């Protein structure tokens, strides 16, 4: 299902930077239901 | 958001010297024996984690701070007075 237009590449470097040491970022969403990350699904 | 992080890493250095930040204030629960931290507003999570992790070692350097502090109350001679006083060493 579509949301919008694509983001820039360089902000993808750095999100995939905060998941791993445990901080979300604004993509990441952690969700203390499933003690799991959760990405937008579109 | 970069110069938003430089706004958050002076802020960060306020406190680690048990000092009354910038944008961080600063509850006295009992006069600041367990300080409950009221930093500023978010518009991104992101960096709101940063600093949640950041908080608890000046949570654990108030309570250090309030003791050997009150070792100035404890104005005796006792061996809590030169305990804390150590303890000052290494602060």
């Amino acid at each position: 299902q579509p949301q919008l237009v694509l983001l820039e590449e360089t902000d993808l470097v750095k999100a995939v930077l905060n998941v791993l040491i445990g901080v979300v970022s604004s993509t990441f969403s952690y969700n203390q239901a499933l003690q799991s990350f959760a990405v937008k699904q579109g | 958001l970069p110069s938003q992080e430089t706004c958050l890493v002076e802020d960060l250095l306020y406190i680690l010297i048990g000092v009354d930040g910038r944008y961080i204030s600063v509850q006295p629960l009992v006069g600041r024996q367990s300080r409950s931290f009221s930093v500023e507003q978010n518009l991104d999570s992101s960096v709101k984690e940063l600093v949640n992790r950041i908080l608890p070692v000046a949570t654990n350097y108030s309570t250090v701070t309030r003791f050997v502090e009150e070792n100035s109350s404890f104005e005796y001679g006792q061996v809590n007075h030169a305990l804390g006083a150590a303890m000052r060493t290494l602060g």
